[PDB]
């Protein structure tokens, strides 16, 4: 009924705890984040090639 | 010796110990009695965070001592598990744990008995009693899982 | 007395942080679909490139 204290110092080390937690889980979710965006450069320089060299194609196509 | 790990709830484990074992022993032992991983347990005494590789007598922990635990939100190492349907889960898991386990915390996570639970990972079907590291199964690799008849 | 006040404040932390927790775990996830999308568009293109320039070597050679 006066523990009040050590349930302070528990929920302090809860909010220390989750925030890690988080920011945890921020970093691999921001990682991934760029690993995606460099997929999607991928695949729009091949696309880039791939309608590149199409174009040169039908100019030799008669 | 006997040893109390009280949680925020109110739930009371008891714990026998020996002053000699390690912070990661006691975690060890919460987790065979509560299936909980220990880098997903914070251990406090005194009010402050116990390093694993102590020892419960560095501490001055002696018989009887209760210590406060307090659960992570997430470990060091997740998963993906890919489903039939196209659902994703994200697991917690270590790069020691078994196929079994993995079928087992799938079960707490989605409630698929394990003994329908067929994994497969970069094409091949992943026997029970072998750990994630026998596959070379890393963070963040993709699992995908097929229900079965284990007898046709 | 007052330090009913601080521990609700530190709840509430403890419940946003959690919130935001799951915000992350959800991106991730859905970002591990797109990623598997995109590697297979990769190999697709990949193939696409091969063909078409295989083609172009047929005429200015």
């Amino acid at each position: 009924k006066q523990e009040l204290v050590t349930q302070n110092e528990l929920l302090k080390q809860q909010v220390k705890i989750f925030e890690e937690d988080f920011q945890r889980e921020r970093s691999d979710r921001e990682r991934m984040n760029e690993e995606k965006e460099e997929l999607k450069k991928q695949v729009e320089k091949l696309q880039a090639q791939v309608t590149l060299s199409n174009t040169q194609l039908k100019a030799f196509k008669d | 010796m006997q040893i109390f790990v009280k949680t925020l709830t109110g739930k009371t484990i008891t714990l026998e110990v020996e002053p000699s074992d390690t912070i990661e022993n006691v975690k060890a032992k919460i987790q065979d009695k509560e299936g909980i991983p220990p880098d997903q347990q914070r251990l406090i005494f005194a009010g402050k965070q116990l390093e694993d590789g102590r020892t419960l007598s560095d501490y001055n922990i002696q018989k009887e001592s209760t210590l406060h635990l307090v659960l992570r939100l997430r470990g060091g190492m997740q998963i993906f598990v890919k489903t039939l349907t196209g659902k994703t889960i994200t697991l917690e898991v270590e790069p020691s744990d078994t196929i079994e386990n993995v079928k087992a915390k799938i079960q707490d996570k989605e409630g698929i008995p394990p003994d329908q639970q067929r994994l497969i990972f970069a094409g091949k079907q992943l026997e029970d009693g072998r750990t994630l590291s026998d596959y070379n199964i890393q963070k963040e690799s993709t699992l995908h899982l097929v229900l079965r008849l284990r007898g046709g």
